[PDB]
Formats: C-alpha cells, structure tokens, sequence
C-alpha cells in the first residue's frame, strides 16, 4: 500500500498473507468461512519452474499483523488443500482475476481471525464511496514491502471514468478504486487482498480483490480490482459459502 | 537471445503480486534481486540467483 498508515492490531481479521515455499509473502487473500479464502487468480499460475498452482507449495498466515512476528500469539498457520482458479481467467487481459483457496484445516475464530462478509450479486458499491485496501505490499512502486500491515482509504470510481483512464483494458469484471490524484493505492505484494467496505450497520463487506495497476499511486492510474458481487454464485457453487 | 535473457532490463509489470526474482545486470556482470508482479514479464527473470548467474555467464553489453 502506497500512502497508507499502520493498521491497528486485528483491525482487519479477514486479511490473510500467502507465502510460497522459499519465497516469503507473495499475495494477500481474505477469509470468508472457516475453510475458504478468496484471492487473485494471477497469484497461482505456474511460472519459471515453480508450481504456484500446486496447493502444497503455499502457507497461509491468518491473524497476522507483522511479517517479522509470524509466531505471535493468535497467528494461525494453515496449509492449502486446493486452489480453484476461475475458469475464464485471462493471463493477457487479467479478466476474471479471482481464485478460491481451501484451507487444509479450519480456521479458528478469534478477535484476530474472522471472516469478511460477501455481497449479493445485486449489491452495488456506489461510485464515490470510501473503502479500504489492506496489505503488506510495497509502500512505493519498485520499492519494498511493509512489515506492519498497511491500510489506505480509497474511493470507488465510475466505470466510464475507469474505462477512459485505461482505454480498451477494463471489463465489467473490473473496478477502478483510488483517486485521480493518485497518492493512495495498492502495490506489488497487495494482490489477492480484499477491499473492505463499511456498510450500513458498520459490518464490513468485500468490495473487490486487488488485481493490477499501471505502477502504483500514479495520477490517472488508479488500482484495478476484481468486483465481488458477480462472483457470489460462483463462490457458492464451489465452496458452499 | 542473450539479448532477451540477459541484456533486457527488469520488468515488474502490472499485476500486484510480490514474486522475489533475479535479473542479470550486464553493466556490472552480476545478478540482482527484483520484485515481479506476476504478469507479462520478460526473459530476464529468474527464480534463483544461481539460475540467473548460469544463464548469463560471460555476457556483456554489445
Ligand atoms: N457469530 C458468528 C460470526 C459472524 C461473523 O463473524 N460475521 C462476519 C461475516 S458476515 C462479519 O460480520 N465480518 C465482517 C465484520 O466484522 O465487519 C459465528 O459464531 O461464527
């Protein structure tokens, strides 16, 4: 996260960190039930002689605050049982950039470990609304990750505006969230993490999945996120959640 | 060919994963770490330092 601040301990109990073998943190994910996480499909594609699609290659850290304190009280370590990349995921256009991750063993609910709410297919996160992006990703593009979980407040951008900023590249599956000014945005290491939206009773719903961007926090290049509502049924069909 | 695998400058790309990788820097004849996004990288992109060193051994700017 560029231009964010330190998160308070257990402020985002659905934020998950995914580590690939001998590589450390690669991507974020969100806890959605005792057994399932939502993440980005591009995180789990075989490349350079490593099987990122092989569930055995990953470790998930739930209730993590600081990457240097992975053994702190309440941090839960979990292996993966299966990875479901969306059938329509396109590695050239980044369309349908969403994945489901099955925990080998259920998460134990606590004040640091708690699922995020999922929106119904008909629910709209309205343009202009303030939502949060969280992650251990870079605090500058071409920079370095943060040890302490970062949070940044960004705003939902109209699809037409989004399309015009990034011509021929945005699909109905994608949503621009950020600022035309830049300054606050997700960055490398943030992929697969949830957009958190405070709703009517204060409960937080997942608005999207960190996916891609043209650098980080640049003017007229806001973050591109995978929308959640249109995947509600696909999620249910595959997970029972 | 060494053009692509060794002389190309490192490409982070647009995806926002943090994949620790290695590229060859032909100005210093040394492999250095960078962070790949996950998407549409070029060939100067290696999983391991030793794979980078090996592929690009004896390579100079032309
Ligand atoms: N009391 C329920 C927990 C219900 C729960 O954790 N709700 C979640 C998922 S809808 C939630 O409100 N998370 C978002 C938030 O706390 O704002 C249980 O025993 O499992």
């Amino acid at each position: 996260v560029v231009g964010g601040t330190d998160a308070d301990e257990g402020e985002w109990p659905w934020q998950v960190s995914l580590h690939a073998l001998g590589q450390g943190h690669i991507c974020g994910a969100s806890l959605i039930s005792p057994n399932w996480l939502v993440s980005a499909a591009h995180c789990y594609i075989d490349d350079r002689g490593f099987r990122y699609s092989d569930p055995t290659q990953w470790t998930a850290f739930l209730g993590l605050h600081d990457q240097s304190q992975r053994s702190a009280p309440g941090v839960q370590e979990r292996r993966l049982k299966r990875i479901i990349s969306h059938p329509f995921f396109n590695d050239f256009t980044f369309d349908y950039d969403i994945a489901l991750l099955e925990l080998e063993k259920p998460a134990e609910y606590s004040s640091m470990v708690r699922p995020i709410c999922l929106p119904d297919a008909s629910h709209v996160f309205p343009a202009g609304k303030a939502i949060w992006v969280t992650g251990w990703g870079h605090t500058q593009y071409g920079g370095t990750g943060a040890l302490i979980l970062q949070k940044g407040e960004i705003r939902v951008i109209q699809q037409t505006t989004c399309e015009n900023l990034l011509p021929q590249q945005i699909t109905p599956r994608m949503m621009c969230v950020g600022f035309l000014s830049g300054g606050v945005d997700s960055c490398q290491g943030d992929s697969g993490g949830p957009l958190s939206s405070v709703e009517a009773d204060g409960r937080i719903f997942q608005a999207g999945v960190v996916s891609w961007g043209d650098g980080c926090a640049q003017r007229n290049k806001p973050g591109v996120y995978t929308r959640l509502p249109l995947f509600r049924d696909w999620i249910k069909e595959n997970t029972g959640v | 060919q060494t053009e692509d695998y060794c002389l190309a400058s490192n490409k982070v790309g647009r995806c926002r994963g943090s994949f620790p990788r290695w590229y060859y820097d032909p100005t210093e004849q040394i492999c250095k770490s960078f962070v790949y996004g996950g998407c549409l990288g070029n060939k100067n992109n290696y999983l391991r330092e030793e794979e980078c060193i090996l592929a690009c051994r004896g390579v100079q700017g032309p």
